[PDB]
């Protein structure tokens, strides 16, 4: 599909967007296993250091999963503004 | 009272600026001295593209005319007029179609008359007044059927409410032309001053005074000039619009006056008239009562631009123009004429 | 009674802003649009 | 021990935050339209320019929703009234802050665009007067942000 | 050149939305020759371009104060220097098992507790970016800071004023003027400034 | 005047039922059933001092805002001829945001002052926070809509002097001790709110 | 009891139901049939 | 105190002094004392009204502060969730939206506004201190028609 | 234990978002129809484009719709109240954001579709100024959902 | 356990049902009929298609006509007040929103059916634009009848 | 409603017939309409008063 | 003891005071300034003479700040009632007859510049009437300043 | 022995004869004044005659003077409350007839000065008539003077 | 065993047969004086048989000063509260009788004014006109005397 090169080129900034802020993070979390403190926590949060450090590892992993799906889109959108 | 001075500029606030705007532009007596300091055409466009006036002659034939003069300046203030009528809303520009109405009466009366006389639609419209324009057909291609442009006008002109006065078609034959076209000039004067008065705040204030003076002006001027025409003296009155000073008492003194000096005896009544029939001398070489009326009206169009929140700045606008187009042709034709001596006949514009 | 604390004050701060949105739908409700273009 | 009603006055805060800066937003923007619709036609040049006034308008909007929201994420069950006046206060505040910046930047765009397309200088000007109603819907917006901690 | 990218990066102080800015501006920096060398019938476009030295510049400045106010996409920016309060003597001061009842409760920090303090290293502490009370440390702060630079740009742009009345030879300018003026505003405006402090 | 006779309809029906049903109360020899004292003291002081602050803010820009497009319309109009305007002539819109500022001061200033109760049962609760409250309500109105009528003020006048520079560049410096009056209004209502608030205290 | 809840709403709830009827009516009474294309020729 | 003190120098003593100098050497006094005193006025109450001005440094560094923390919050965090493929899949889409948010509200719009507001400033509260007066537009002959 | 008529509230807000979107989407339908008729007489080629502000004027409706069933679906007899306060502040806030919204699809849509007919380049320019009028219903939307759920 | 005057509300809503939509639709066609005649003598070939708009006016007040039958058969003394404000706002919200599409019906349809005297070509467009007044009138019904079953 | 709808109808029908007779069947039918409203207001009152 | 509420009145009339007198100064100082401008394009020697209408004004808003700021200072917590009302009875007072004079200001000032445009001989006539509104605004203060000491 | 708040209809008394009285004056100076600056262009000379409208006008503004300090020096705590609808009976009896005698004054000067521009001899019927309006502001005065000495 | 407030109705009525009947009077004079100026241009003759119908405004105040007066000297405290109603109905009867009538005494004597100066016939039919307006003004003051002393 062309879809227009105006657009393809718009898809692969927000793809290379994506991958890049996805990545990161997932490796702040990663790191600081953090001010943040957004991985979606329970209500019911116990006294369980050990809590924290498997819910970063989660939103690490999820975020991982988005940025591969930018790499795709990036991907494809690539091929149509080189073609087009 | 507080109705105006608040939601006056919200639409029509860019108006009033370009208006007033425009005005400023209006030629000085400084000016005017400039241009009757001439005595050639070619000199009097020199010295006219020195203000907002000018740049309208290029491109035109290498003589300069009066007829060319004359109308260049009328086109320029249809031009400026037209852009801020149509750069109007309803509140403002119904205000304005009044103006135009008084333009397409008598083109109307034009389109009549030929019509009766056997002349096409296409031939008369070249002769019409600007802002008569007539964009609507069925008075276009009428047949040269008079049935067809008086239907017409009952239907698509706007006009067709004043006509409600000269009905019938038969009316159209039996009645004199000018009859048909004074009358229908009250009955537009007459509704344009109840619209005035039914934009009850400073448009009322600012704008009925030149209107009553103009009825008034209509009252004198045509008692003086039916003395010597034939015309029922009840008919003439017939004429006199009631939105003035004279319509209380006094037309009826001009209805059953035979001459000028019973007119005058009226005016005795109104000092604001006295002294214009006191300053029309009428010599031999003198200014008559005719020029003391133009006099007093700008006088009039002029204080119109002491009030900045009402519509009569853009009536007082058109009509102040249209004297100073006739001044500016007055300059064009003593020069044309070769009669210097003329040239101080134009009515100042401040 | 008529009328409780709550329902007046309740009262009290529902006609203030009416008043508001009455204001501001007053002037929307007056305004028009052009009837004709200036030229082409 | 919460006066009853204490929620009522709390939620009326963030809904007029809303509708009033959509009231005086959509009032420039339709003044702006009109205004656009009729110059554009002879100087198309300038419709990409003539768009500002409706863009200012569309930040008052957004100074509404950043009010509407940021009460209705602050809105609980067990109001102590104290907290819910504050909260209607600021959605009142910045409600008719809105509405008037928005009637102002109609207003003054729609002769702004045929000020402009007549005499290109007065583009700066335009932007300058719109550009102080900006400011105080802003300030509707501030005010409205600093109850929030009272 | 300098003051105007500075307001803006005040307006403007986000990290994240810096770098972005600049990325915008360089893309056009980088197409300027061909930019220059085409048509350019689209006005908005062109006068964007023709900016495009200042976006650029706007966007450094922007990138600078938001650092400081450590903000990038309301994220904060972790330097390992958070040392505000010392949670372990949290629990010490006879705060036992708190995070029980906490399940209802925020519980605000106390200041001068004896193990609390010391300053962020640059910056404003990044444990603010999560605070529910950071519209009050941090709106305050941004509002003293406002009132400060505002009024040092106005006594700055007094300042000039003196040497404009050199140039032309005014005396008179400076001796009913400019003292008595910037006595003033320094009296008033200066004075205000310091006692933030 | 379709919206005009819906208000007048509504002002008139509004006021009419409150003369038949106070009459009525006296007539009928109710025992002071409509007790003023009662809706001003089991009306929260907190409604009163919220509703006062935001009405001085709100007021204040309102005028301000009117006052601009007044102005403002002038200027673009005239300006197309005498494009030297905006120069000048901006100050207008200044002194109408100052109108706005000394509003929105005071609006910061009174909200400063804003604090809970803790109070349930007014009896001999809040005694000092009914007159705070009904104070601070008072001088929020007080300054709110003298800056109001301010901004109006000083937008019709400043579009005479537009429309007086487009055609004389020095009547513009005369004119602005206009405009300056309307500004002192504003400022006199600010100082009675100062005064109105100078000993209250809330909580 | 709890008139108070009855009387606010039912006065609040009628007097709103019955000005939109009045207002719809007078919208209506007055609708403008344009008083052209025929009209001028019957008046 | 003194603040009023320095006052009747910027006040009037210039036109009086003007008075002094120019009748020994021998200007409408009356004139002159109107444009001083409108100028004292300006400048006193003027910096009380510029330091106003300058609270839209934290008024919009507020206001995008705002913005900011409201977008994520409401937007990319409602995004996550504790399953696994479910909350990568939605940070796909919900940031995309996310990012789109961004450019469109922050990037373009405020971007701009902050642009318009400290350029008010510049020329508003900042020239007028000292950057007074009118000149010429300076138009030389130049070889510009290369086209 | 839960306060009577509670429910009152809540069901005032699902019939509010219907009718005040209906009112806004009704008022810019029947204004854009209006310039449609005219115009489109002259210019048929555009019968096809100049629907738009129509069709967003419909998207107003939808947003209402949306938000009204959304309330209706969430109303039950034993309302703790404070849930119906929420639901009549979402209904209001999208029912008089979109009637806000809607006033500016019908002024804008009537000069730009006739601007258009005159300037066939306006058709752009109508389209985004009709955005930013769909942008401002979109946060009346956002605010209502953030609520009904609150 | 039943509060008494619970019934009253129920039965105003019948009412209201009726009474609004039978006036957007009693606009509708007036508003519609007035053009018709206009394009009549200019034209008498269309007049059996200018109908549409008059015939499509009487489908909202068959909505009304549907909705208040609905809660007519769904009163009842022993009332449980949550259905009585239920079927109140059902029968507002339907008669209210067909009230609004039936003076979006007469608008569009006086402007279309002139404008198609002029220009055949306009018959498509007007169809489509009185669809949009019908889905709009639709909207209404739907929301009405969730709340009545609710 | 039904009432203004058969006035407004009727005024402009009446006069429209006279200057084009082929109007008197849509004006009939339109009046027809009207009426058609009138009666649903009949029916809902009959259901309703016998509830 | 001083019961609450009695600092109520004594509270609105301060206000009232002001804002009455406020809106009298600002219609007598829009209006005057409207006919100067006005006369000064077309004659600017007479421009000094009528400024003094514009003082005049500001007379009316220095008499209720005279007064507001009387009552301002006697307000306290415990006041007896009979002073709230003499305050609000002074304040009231000087503020409406404040208004009347401001009109009479506004309205005499307008016509009078107009008048001395015209022919300056009117200069002192002109003058002399508004002698007679400042006397109205003395009264109102008189009396104001008569109640607040009883 | 008597009542609380009956203090309150005299302060209304002594403030609304104040107030009325001032605004009758100022409808009547304005009025005068506008039609003086209008007339006096024209014949200049009358300038120092047509002022006697204005001093009428005065004259309203004396009476409620009178009426409004004399009710304030009878302003007491201990009011017996029947003192007290005498006086507010009073207040309002001279204020609202001097307002109508000054509506009078205005209308009658307005004319009465053109009219005598245009015919000496119309003075003296001016000044009679008037008289007539200041008998019809005295009439006010009497009763209020006898009311508060009741 | 004298209700309150009984004093209150029986002031009122005293109050308002002055008010009315000066407010009757007051329109009667303004347009009487109106019509009579406009005549002097053409008849000042006739200015001094002109005034009658001003005249004749002033014996509707009387009549209104009568009533008020005989009430206020027939007010007491310990009133009745039958007769207090009695001198409400006393003072409205002849306060609003006599302000119909001076509408008419206005209006008829600016036709019969103007009317005169064209057709001296006129003056008897003016008066005997007026003549009917005063018996109307009678009416009231009969009843009202009734009232009072029953």
């Amino acid at each position: 599909l062309c879809c227009g090169p105006k657009l393809a080129a718009c898809g692969i900034v927000l793809s290379a967007w994506g991958v890049i802020m996805l990545i990161m993070l997932g490796i702040f979390f990663n790191v600081h296993s953090l001010i943040e403190d957004v991985p979606f926590t329970e209500k019911d949060f116990e006294n369980g250091p050990q809590n924290i450090y498997n819910l970063y590892e989660q939103v690490s992993y999820n975020c991982f999963i988005a940025a591969g799906l930018y790499l795709l889109l990036g991907g494809f959108s690539f091929c149509q503004v080189r073609l087009n | 009272s507080f109705f105006p001075e608040l939601y006056f500029n919200v639409d029509n606030g860019y108006l009033e600026g370009l208006v007033r705007g425009l005005k400023a532009g209006v030629l000085s007596q400084a000016d005017y001295l400039n241009l009757v300091q001439c005595e050639t055409l070619e000199d009097l466009k020199l010295h006219l593209q020195s203000t907002d006036y000018g740049n309208f002659l290029a491109n035109e034939a290498s003589p300069l005319t009066v007829s060319v003069i004359d109308d260049k300046l009328k086109e320029k203030m249809v031009v400026e007029f037209r852009h801020m009528r149509n750069h109007a809303y309803e509140p403002l520009a119904s205000f304005l179609d009044f103006i135009t109405y008084s333009y397409m009466i008598d083109n109307v009366i034009l389109l009549i008359t030929g019509t009766l006389h056997q002349r096409s639609i296409a031939e008369l419209v070249p002769k019409c007044h600007p802002l008569g324009s007539f964009e609507q057909m069925e008075a276009v291609n009428i047949a040269q059927t008079p049935a067809e442009l008086y239907n017409a006008i009952l239907v698509d002109t706007p006009l067709a409410a004043f006509f409600q006065d000269c009905i019938s078609e038969q009316d159209l034959d039996e009645m004199n032309i000018e009859i048909i076209r004074n009358t229908l000039y009250k009955a537009y004067l007459e509704s344009f001053y109840k619209f005035c008065t039914l934009l009850g705040g400073t448009t009322a204030d600012a704008m009925c005074p030149i209107l009553e003076f103009e009825a008034d002006r209509r009252a004198f001027i045509i008692t003086i000039n039916s003395f010597g025409t034939e015309l029922s003296k009840e008919d003439r009155a017939k004429l006199f619009p009631h939105c003035g000073r004279l319509y209380p008492e006094g037309l009826a003194q001009l209805a059953r006056a035979d001459d000028y000096e019973q007119v005058k005896n009226v005016a005795d009544y109104y000092p604001e008239y006295k002294l214009l029939f006191e300053g029309a001398g009428s010599n031999p070489g003198d200014k008559t009562l005719e020029d003391r009326f133009f006099e007093h009206e700008v006088k009039l169009n002029k204080l119109a631009f002491l009030n900045q929140f009402h519509f009569g700045v853009f009536y007082a606008f058109v009509k102040l123009k249209e004297q100073e187009c006739r001044n500016i042709v007055w300059i064009a034709e003593c020069i044309a004429q070769r009669h210097r001596a003329k040239i101080d006949n134009y009515i100042p514009i401040f | 009674g008529f009328f409780s604390p709550g329902i007046w004050m309740g009262l009290l701060t529902t006609l203030f802003m009416l008043f508001i949105f009455t204001y501001g739908l007053h002037m929307i409700l007056s305004l028009k649009t052009m009837d004709r273009f200036d030229d082409r | 021990n919460n006066p009853e009603y204490s929620s009522f006055f709390g939620v009326m805060g963030a809904s007029s935050a809303m509708v009033f800066s959509a009231m005086g937003a959509a009032y420039g923007t339709a003044k702006s339209g009109t205004g656009i619709a009729a110059m554009s036609v002879m100087r198309p040049e300038l419709i990409m320019k003539s768009i500002i006034p409706v863009v200012m308008a569309g930040i008052i909007a957004i100074y509404g929703l950043v009010v509407a929201v940021l009460i209705a994420n602050s809105l609980t069950d067990g109001i102590t009234l104290y907290r819910s006046f504050l909260q209607l206060g600021a959605g009142l505040s910045v409600g008719l802050s809105g509405l008037a910046a928005g009637f102002a930047i109609g207003i003054v765009g729609d002769a702004g665009v045929r000020g402009t397309a007549q005499q290109p200088r007065l583009f700066v000007g335009m932007i300058l007067i719109l550009i102080f109603a900006e400011v105080l819907g802003l300030y509707g917006l501030i005010v409205a942000l600093i109850l929030s901690t009272k | 050149v300098i003051t105007f990218p500075f307001l803006f990066a005040v307006m403007f102080g986000d990290f994240g939305h810096g770098i972005l800015m600049t990325l915008f501006a360089v893309w056009m920096v980088l197409r300027e020759s061909r930019i220059l060398s085409q048509k350019n019938e689209n006005e908005m476009f062109s006068m964007v371009f023709s900016g495009r030295y200042i976006i650029l510049l706007m966007g450094l400045f922007s990138i600078y104060t938001g650092l400081i106010y450590n903000d990038c996409f309301s994220k904060s920016l972790n330097i390992f220097g958070s040392s505000w309060s010392v949670r372990p003597m949290f629990t010490i001061g006879n705060w036992t098992e708190e995070t029980l009842l906490g399940s209802s409760v925020l519980q605000l920090n106390p200041a001068i507790p004896g193990v609390f303090g010391g300053p962020y290293p640059f910056g404003i502490d990044p444990i603010w970016n999560i605070a529910t009370n950071k519209l009050t440390f941090l709106n305050s702060f941004k509002m003293k800071m406002s009132v400060i630079l505002g009024i040092i740009h106005m006594l700055f742009g007094v300042s000039l004023s003196l040497f404009n009345h050199i140039y032309f030879k005014k005396p008179l300018n400076i001796y009913f003027g400019f003292i008595p003026e910037i006595i003033f505003m320094s009296s008033l405006f200066g004075y205000l400034v310091i006692l933030i402090f | 005047t379709g919206l005009e006779l819906l208000y007048l309809g509504i002002f008139v029906a509004f006021w009419a039922c409150m003369i038949v049903v106070g009459i009525c109360y006296t007539i009928f020899d109710l025992g002071f059933r409509f007790d003023v004292a009662w809706f001003l003291t089991e009306t929260s002081p907190f409604m009163w001092s919220n509703l006062g602050i935001g009405l001085a803010i709100s007021l204040s820009v309102v005028g301000a805002a009117w006052g601009i497009y007044i102005t403002g319309s002038s200027i673009i109009g005239g300006g197309v001829k005498a494009p030297r305007i905006k120069t000048k002539n901006l100050v207008s819109i200044i002194f109408c945001e100052a109108v706005a500022i000394y509003g929105i001061i005071m609006a910061i200033v009174i909200s400063n002052m804003a604090e809970p109760f803790s109070a349930t049962d007014p009896k001999a609760i809040g005694h000092r926070n009914y007159h705070a409250g009904y104070s601070m309500f008072g001088a929020g109105l007080t300054v709110g809509l003298s800056n109001l009528f301010c901004g109006v003020c000083v937008g019709i006048v400043g579009s005479g002097a537009a429309l007086a520079d487009a055609q004389n560049p020095s009547l513009f410096v005369k004119i602005l001790i206009v405009e300056i009056f309307g500004s002192a209004i504003g400022l006199f209502g600010v100082i009675v709110a100062i005064l109105q608030t100078s000993r209250v205290k809330m909580g | 009891l709890e008139y108070s809840v009855v009387f606010n709403l039912v006065l609040w709830i009628m007097t709103g139901l019955a000005l939109a009827v009045i207002i719809t009516s007078y919208n209506i009474w007055n609708m403008d049939p344009g008083y052209d294309s025929i009209i001028y020729r019957m008046t | 105190v003194v603040a009023m003190l320095c006052v009747p120098w910027m006040l009037l003593f210039k036109p009086l002094i003007l008075r002094h100098q120019y009748l020994r050497k021998k200007f409408d006094f009356g004139d002159t004392m109107v444009h001083q005193a409108i100028h004292t006025i300006e400048y006193c109450l003027g910096c009380i009204s510029n330091t106003a001005s300058y609270l839209r440094l934290w008024a919009l560094s507020l206001a995008h502060a705002q913005l900011s923390e409201v977008l994520w919050t409401m937007v990319i965090h409602i995004g996550l969730h504790v399953r696994s493929l479910a909350g990568g899949l939605g940070l796909f889409f919900i940031f995309a939206a996310f990012a789109t948010l961004t450019v469109a509200i922050l990037l373009i719009m405020e971007g701009l506004s902050a642009f318009l507001h400290a350029l008010r400033l510049h020329w508003v509260e900042f020239q007028n201190k000292f950057y007074t007066g009118t000149g010429f537009k300076f138009l030389p002959f130049s070889f510009e028609h290369i086209r």
